[PDB]
């Protein structure tokens, strides 16, 4: 401890060679409200960092005749009013490596959980263009999110951009947690982008992902509300450059973009505070430019790029329900599917509160595995027979038999797609659970006893037969042997919970 | 065309502002591309087409590539002629951008002909006043939803029912029943449904992969991660 | 003091000072402008620099009115961000944005100043314990159990509450706290400051007979104060209760008014401040503005602050930006439904919208959280049987949608209670009611065994005791 | 309000070349400020609102704004 | 709220 | 560009086409001065003044001060177009067009101490050859806020730059700072 | 315009005992386009008076008049503001009112009723009878007890 | 400046006096039963009313301490 400061000292008085180089310089004519105009960057490219005299680093975003505007990546206080910025010459990279797994970071890459500091050899630009048409394949592998009224119906595939658009307090945060801890089995490199959230609330995210172990596949980067417009804006880009280092990899990666809505109000910010002409909402006219150059990025490359992917699950906050809203059809125009949280849905007890009648997803069953398809189908149908006859539940007893018979099949249906916070299930559970309520091995049971006895039957299967769980896992095919042993476990079951 | 070289003037976004000399500038509606620098450390060039002139040896475009790494006194070199891309049987099984530029990586397409995207719609005594039925081969549209010749058709279908399908076998008929040819363009194309589409046309053999220049269609395609110059003008 | 300036325009609260060439104050510096009583006599008016003008001008909102205020008046830069007098010298005594005494007593005692301005905590200085505190309101201790050292939130229009809300948790916790209470008045009414002022020196809180004694620090900038004033007393609160949780380590409670009034002061002075109107008319940073100041307050791992916030809704707009960018700061919000007040259902606070993070059943109990779902359950099939009865028919439902409407009733009048700061408006005196009382009620109600009272006897009452004495009373006016 | 059209610089070359002389430009006008359907011509001294005036190209115009120095 | 309101009377 | 911008380019324009380019440079630094001592430019400025007792002080101004007949021109058609509110600016900015169009480059050497000029006009070259000024006009100033040497502010206005007096230490607390 | 209707507004004071209890009561009027709370200017001025008196058009048309939309009209100083025979004999009557007008509301799509409803709905019915007040033709304080 | 009577009469040119003075309205009794304009001036037609008092037309409103409860 005595010497080792000294040698530290020398290697680094004998690392530089006094070398000289040009640098852009210009001086600070005003600074207010985050932007600085300054005069004399004239070498200065579009998108290129500068650091102000005071230790502050910002973007020379609108290069104008008189002055560059400037947004700063910090508080602009001690800026001087004729302080010297140097340009660094540099686009706003990352260090970007594997030793960010488990780390929480912010939008410059760097850990803001105090423990320690990543060891990062390769760099990547925060914008990096999107892969191509010529180097990205058909979406095929399915992206499991234990949520058995996801992955039946709104299927989710690696490569595929899913929108998690709801109102406020739904349960979309709790969606994309929930698909995060599903990738506990599958080698996906998970990443979680906090835009604008408040600190104790990624704190309670990132404790809970360490719970439930989440946390060795996972990457947290975190840009609370107090962080300037530039930060939040730029956050969703370090994200999508880490899960492009590790795509590139030939890994398949995860991110979710946590209230994509507060990066372009941070982008709206900075547009006004640079005296850009606004649209509608006050939003620049690049914010579709600014969300689809982000969505663009989660691919599925081509087998000869090492057939790794990113999945991007952004997350949009509807207000009154005003899915016509700007930045709501901005995405919806972007993204491959969406789904549809309902406040009504939520308060009514079905959680999650998925709206499958107005929930898309247009990968369609490719994302799905062959024993899911099957059993799928019949989901389907039932689920869209029971949604036409609902208005008819009031004058149930006044009906035909087989009117009865559909509506009491749909609405015990909905008992199974019914889940709780933070327990996904896995794809074999979930093919025996749709097996067993779209075949009507349930259908004499009561409301109040279907969710109990299937949790009973999900736990006897898997402790009792995991010869069904085989046959789902290694054939990935709904075998006419698993059916066998699926109904054996089902009869048994059935004179166990009629045991009481 | 010539030596009339412009230098960048203002760089806001995708909207630039380029300087010329006094006497010689660009009309509106005229491609402009800029010879700018990759930060990797290679040539890259921007297309820009002019918008408005805004007095003073300054015109104001809209850049049909992204604006990233771009300085002022940037070298603008004028085209004297709108946008132009590659037209004819060398365009027919092949993916273009905006710029006309193929994107499919099959290699370079011979811009033997071009034609300017910026022109004038033909003329009222060369127009055809015969209201003539469309020929579709397929009965449902042609018995309660007859088509045109020369007249626009809106598609008002959503997800999943057979609509891309559709398109396909439109291009098939029209290329079998008469010697017809299709042109798709995508304006604000997603990226994998692009790569999808262009797989679909490759297998149901309305581009022939073995021979082009024996397909039915030419792909042009202006994608969301484009800017909205690209995406308009597509 | 060396950088003294000049005021080159007077635009309403919005004025320039030119400075020196090379010497110029930093932004946020208190700026001090040595004006000129309505007599002759000379006064202070402090501004604070918003932003650097290019010119040696510096653009500065002032905290008083700037009525009688010439260019060309010499300007002190302080070289300071506003400070602040902190610790024991604030308790029991109202305060001003610029940190003066209002409740014409002795000076304060300067010698533990703070500055306004101040960066969060860090992330790795946070708590994660997820506890909940009783407040004695039954729609709160079952629906939205609000959170101890967390941040809560009032929403409603103007008449719906809030107010008496906030002046009932203040009667029901603010005695029953360990640490020290600071209201920070932001916006609101000088006649509500003063009945709140009498209010504490009445319940032994201020203590009047020795100020030292107290456990609150009133702070307060109302209506009639200038746009800069309004804008910065919620600092001004705020950094009192970082000392007291911070320096002192005790655990704060801090109640603030209206929020919405820290940020439409933003958005009056905006304007003038050259920044291009965002959308319908706030500031382009209302999200910046409102979440440096949000994330200021926080329980930080060593000390804990319970912020309790009320969110004026304008118009009734909860999808507002002001509002809707508060939504994602608090942790326990509170919807108040002009629908219950217009029906006398107060506290008129929306069941269905008022949501909260503790209403989990790890940190609630199976017990709690069970029947906090099945009343919301219920209230939620009620709302969407509203139309099919209030056209069709209340008559032919069936049978098992009458048992769910009349319960729902039931549970509608049982929701709402007389407060104790209250009795002014319902005539009744108020009741606490713990959080026991609260779910064996609602489990009697939705258990089918109270079905033979009438729905009037539920109205306004403490427990379901109370129910049941107002439904024996009720009977016997009705029989003699 | 700090510029105008014929703030270009030839024009104001032009102007310090000779300040006080007899002939002004009266039936000739320099075009500038190209536009959107609008055209800031320099110059026309003495038109007329609502008078037809004939680019080189061969566009037809009309003299809408008669500004102080440029009519457009 | 006026939108949102006639949103819930068209539903 | 400017309003400044644009006057300044046409007063050398006008100043270039026939050959004064010595002659306005010393009018136009003569007017500087003029146009400075605040007195003066206000009554210029200030529009409540009458146009004609604005021109009749500016035409014996032109005769005591012997000003060239073009930059007299400028001066009244500042006066006529009510622009002589920014006079100062256009002076100012005249400086920057005047080096552009004699091709001359302007760079300040802040330095410690003097220097015995051998180095300066190595210095004066290496600037002239790097940026294509066929007379560069060096120049420099007297500076102890600077640590040991020289460094070189050349471009627009002082758009690069090249500095070893306070760079080493510089980069010495940012290496041992390691962040 | 908030803060040019506050200025106003918050001089109408209770003054203290030093001062002399002299007080002004301020009566502000808005008026809406029709019926627009959402409007800028009187939800402006909702907020900072204390209470407001809303008067509707379809009591007014219906024969309500005074046309007071009790209710959504409030009192923020409440039951203080009266003599202590008011507050003895009216203290609970708003609320009641309020839920009178909810049942009656909900009683109109029932078909068969109780005794006591019925009887709750007539009572209701005489005090809103007993609500009506002609023009300029005033009550005083033992009158209205 | 805002004119308080929109005067048609003022030049281009004319002076303007600063009065030193605050706007202020003279306030005093015997304005009972009077009908006046926003400046204290009789418009009723019965006279002048007379005042020393002068209050401010722009005074504070009393604060915290200095105010009671609303008890009548
Ligand atoms: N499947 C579920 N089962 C039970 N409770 C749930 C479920 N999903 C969400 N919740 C509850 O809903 C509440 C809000 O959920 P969450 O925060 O995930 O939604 P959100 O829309 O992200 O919230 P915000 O609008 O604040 O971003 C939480 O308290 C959570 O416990
Ligand atoms: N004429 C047809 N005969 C049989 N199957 C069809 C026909 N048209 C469409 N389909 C099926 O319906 C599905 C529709 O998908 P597609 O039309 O490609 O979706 P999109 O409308 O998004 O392009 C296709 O997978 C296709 O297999
Ligand atoms: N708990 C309650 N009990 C009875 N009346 C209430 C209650 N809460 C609010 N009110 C009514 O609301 C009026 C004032 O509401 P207030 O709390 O000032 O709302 P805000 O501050 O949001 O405008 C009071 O006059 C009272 O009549």
């Amino acid at each position: 401890r005595a010497d080792e400061i000294s040698k530290i000292i020398r290697e680094r008085i004998e690392g530089y060679n006094r070398e000289v180089k040009v640098v852009n310089t210009g001086t600070v004519l005003q600074v207010g409200d985050g932007i600085a105009r300054i005069h004399g960057l004239d070498e200065v490219m579009a998108g290129e960092l500068v650091e102000f005299e005071e230790g502050t680093i910002g973007i020379a975003l609108n290069l104008e005749s008189n002055n560059v505007g400037v947004v700063l990546m910090g508080d602009g206080l001690m800026i001087q009013e004729g302080s010297s910025v140097k340009a660094t010459g540099r686009i706003a990279q990352i260090p970007v490596s594997e030793a960010y797994l488990g780390r929480v970071i912010n939008a410059l890459a760097k850990p803001i959980d105090g423990r320690g500091e990543i060891t990062a050899s390769e760099s990547r630009l925060i914008e990096s263009p999107a892969p191509g048409i010529m180097s990205r394949r058909s979406v095929y592998e399915p992206l499991q999110t234990g949520l058995i009224a996801i992955d039946a119906m709104i299927p989710v595939g690696r490569g595929q951009r899913e929108l998690i658009i709801g109102d406020r307090q739904t349960g979309k945060t709790a969606v994309a947690t929930d698909t995060i801890l599903n990738q506990q089995g599958q080698n996906v490199i998970c990443v979680y982008v906090a835009i604008g959230q408040k600190a104790s609330s990624v704190a309670q995210v990132v404790t809970n992902f360490q719970e439930r172990g989440a946390m060795e596949y996972t990457i947290v980067v975190a840009e609370t509300a107090d962080s300037p417009a530039t930060l939040q804006y730029l956050a969703p880009y370090t994200g999508a450059a880490l899960a492009e280092y590790f795509m590139y990899r030939e890994r398949h990666t995860l991110i979710i973009y946590d209230d994509l809505s507060k990066q372009a109000q941070a982008y709206r910010q900075m547009s006004l505070l640079l005296r850009r002409p606004p649209g509608r909402e006050a939003y620049p006219g690049d914010v579709f430019y600014l969300h689809s150059r982000l969505l663009e990025r989660a691919a599925k490359l081509s087998s000869l790029l090492g057939e790794g992917s990113m999945t991007a699950l952004p997350i949009v906050e509807t207000q009154a329900g005003d899915v016509s809203a700007y930045i709501p059809t901005n995405v919806i125009s972007i993204t491959d599917g969406q789904i549809f949280l309902s406040a009504d849905l939520f308060n009514a007890g079905i959680r999650p509160a998925i709206n499958v009648g107005i929930s898309v997803s247009r990968v369609g069953s490719a994302a799905q595995i062959k024993a899911m398809k099957k059993v799928a189908g019949k989901l389907k149908l039932e689920l869209a027979q029971f949604a036409e006859l609902e208005a008819f539940a009031q004058f149930a007893s006044d009906l035909d038999k087989a009117t009865q018979n559909q509506l009491a099949r749909g609405q015990r249906l909905r008992e199974l797609l019914k889940q709780p916070q933070s327990a996904p299930l896995t794809v074999e559970e979930q093919v025996m659970t749709i097996y067993t309520g779209t075949n009507g091995y349930l259908d004499s049971l009561e409301l109040d006893q279907v969710r109990k006895y299937l949790v009973e039957l999900r736990t006897y299967v898997k402790t009792n037969k995991p010869e069904f769980q085989e046959i789902i896992s290694s054939t990935k095919t709904f075998t006419e042997e698993a059916e066998a042993l699926l109904k054996e476990a089902i009869q048994e079951q059935m004179e166990r919970f009629l045991l009481q | 065309e010539k030596k009339n070289l412009g230098r960048i003037a203002q760089i806001i976004g995708p909207v630039l502002d380029v300087a010329f000399p006094p006497g010689k500038m660009p009309n509106i509606y005229n491609a402009l591309i800029v010879k700018g620098r990759d930060t990797a450390g290679q040539p890259m060039n921007v297309t820009c087409e002019v918008q408005q002139l805004l007095g003073n040896n300054r015109v104001r475009a809209v850049a049909m590539s992204a604006t990233d790494g771009l300085t002022r006194g940037m070298e603008v070199i004028d085209t004297g002629a709108p946008l132009s891309v590659p037209v004819g049987g060398a365009t027919l099984g092949r993916i273009f951008n905006v710029l006309g530029e193929p994107v499919d990586n099959l290699g370079p397409v011979d811009t033997r002909t071009t034609s300017p995207i910026h022109r004038s719609a033909p003329a009222f005594t060369q127009l055809d006043t015969k209201l003539s039925i469309f020929e579709t081969g397929i009965k449902v549209v042609d018995l309660l939803a007859p088509y045109r010749r020369g007249g626009k058709i809106g598609l008002f279908g959503g997800a999943g029912v057979g609509k891309t399908v559709l398109i396909m076998e439109l291009i098939n008929n029209i290329a079998k029943a008469h010697g017809g040819v299709s042109v798709f363009g995508g304006v604000g194309e997603r990226t994998r449904e692009g790569n999808d589409l262009y797989m679909e046309m490759k297998e149901s053999g309305v581009i022939n992969e073995q021979n082009i220049a024996e397909s039915k269609v030419a792909l042009v395609y202006g994608q969301m991660n484009e800017p909205p110059g690209a995406r308009m003008r597509v | 003091k060396k950088n003294l300036g000049r005021i080159a325009q007077i635009i309403g609260p919005v004025l320039d000072v030119a400075f020196p060439p090379g010497k110029m104050p930093n932004i946020y510096n208190a700026l001090i402008v040595k004006g000129r009583d309505t007599a002759g006599q000379p006064m202070n008016v402090t501004c604070e620099v918003q932003q650097l003008l290019g010119n040696n001008r510096v653009r500065a909102v002032a905290m008083s009115a700037t009525d009688g205020l010439t260019r060309g008046m010499e300007v002190i830069d302080t070289g300071a961000p506003l400070s602040v007098p902190v610790g024991g010298a604030t308790l029991g005594r109202i305060f001003n944005v610029l940190g003066e005494p209002v409740d014409n007593l002795g000076p304060v005692d300067t010698r533990t100043t703070s500055p306004i301005h101040r960066s969060a905590p860090a992330f790795t200085q946070l708590d994660t314990k997820l506890s909940i505190f009783e407040t004695g309101i039954k729609v709160v201790d079952l629906l939205a159990p609000y959170r101890r050292g967390g941040k809560i939130g009032l929403f409603g229009g103007a008449g719906v509450g809030k107010t008496v809300l906030i002046m009932e948790l203040i009667n029901n916790i603010a005695k029953a706290h360990g640490g020290v209470s600071v209201f920070g008045g932001v916006g609101e009414r000088t006649r509500e400051g003063n009945d709140l002022y009498m209010e504490m020196k009445e319940s032994g809180v201020i203590n009047e007979q020795n100020i030292a004694e107290s456990k609150v620090a009133l702070v307060y900038g109302q209506m009639n104060e200038p746009p800069g004033a309004r804008m910065r007393v919620g600092l001004t609160a705020l950094t009192m209760a970082e000392y007291f949780r911070d320096v002192n380590e005790q655990d704060v409670l801090l109640f603030i008014d209206n929020i919405f009034r820290f940020v439409q002061a933003g958005s009056e002075v905006s304007a003038l401040l050259g920044r291009m109107p965002s959308a319908v008319g706030y500031q382009p940073t209302l999200s910046t503005e409102m979440g440096s100041l949000q994330e200021r307050i926080t329980s930080t791992k060593e000390g804990s602050i319970t912020s309790i916030q009320a969110v004026y809704v304008p118009a009734d707009d909860l999808t507002d930006p002001a509002p809707a960018t508060t939504f994602a700061h608090l942790d326990a919000t509170t919807v108040l439904s002009r629908g219950l007040a217009a029906k006398g259902i107060y506290p008129a606070v929306d069941p269905l919208d008022s949501t909260s993070t503790m209403l989990q059943p790890r940190i609630v109990g199976e017990e709690h959280y069970e029947i906090a779902q099945r009343v919301k359950e219920t209230l939620q099939r009620y709302k969407e049987l509203q139309d099919i009865i209030a056209i069709l028919g209340l008559d032919e439902l069936s049978e098992e949608d009458r048992l769910t409407v009349a319960r729902a009733r039931k549970i509608e009048r049982f929701l709402s209670q007389p407060f104790f700061v209250a009795e002014v408006f319902t005539g009744s005196p108020g009741k606490y009611v713990g959080l026991a009382e609260t779910i064996r009620g609602f489990q009697l109600i939705l258990s089918g065994e109270l079905d033979s009272l009438p729905e009037q006897a539920f109205y306004l009452v403490g427990n379901i005791d109370e129910a049941t004495a107002k439904a024996m009373n009720l009977e016997m006016e009705s029989k003699l | 309000a700090t510029i105008r059209a014929d703030e270009i610089s030839k024009i104001i070359r032009e102007r310090i070349e000779g300040y006080n002389r007899e002939v002004k430009v009266v039936n000739t006008g320099t075009v500038l400020q190209v536009g959107d359907g609008i055209a800031r011509i320099h110059g026309l001294d003495e038109v007329m609102a609502g008078e037809l005036v004939e680019f080189e190209e061969g566009t037809i115009g009309i003299a809408l704004n008669l500004e102080s120095n440029n009519v457009g | 709220a006026n939108l949102r309101e006639l949103r819930d009377r068209i539903g | 560009d400017s309003t400044a911008s644009r006057y300044a380019s046409a007063l050398a324009d006008v100043a270039d086409v026939t050959g004064t380019l010595e002659a306005t440079n010393s009018d136009v630094e003569k007017l500087i001065r003029i146009f400075s001592e605040e007195p003066v430019y206000y009554f210029f400025a200030n529009p409540v003044i009458s146009i004609d007792n604005k021109r009749s002080v500016l035409d014996e101004i032109i005769t005591t001060s012997g000003l060239q007949p073009h930059t007299a021109n400028f001066i009244n058609i500042l006066i006529d177009s009510e622009r002589i509110n920014l006079v100062k600016e256009i002076l100012n900015e005249f400086e920057d067009v005047f080096n552009k169009i004699t091709g001359t480059e302007v760079a300040v050497v802040t330095s410690v101490v003097k220097l015995e000029n051998d180095h300066l006009a190595q210095i004066a070259k290496g600037v002239q050859k790097i940026t294509g000024a066929k007379n560069v006009r060096i120049k420099t100033v007297i500076d102890p806020s600077l640590v040991a040497g020289f460094t070189i502010r050349y471009g627009n206005e002082g758009s690069k730059l090249v500095d070893m007096s306070v760079k080493k230490q510089l980069e010495e607390i940012a290496a041992q700072l390691e962040m």
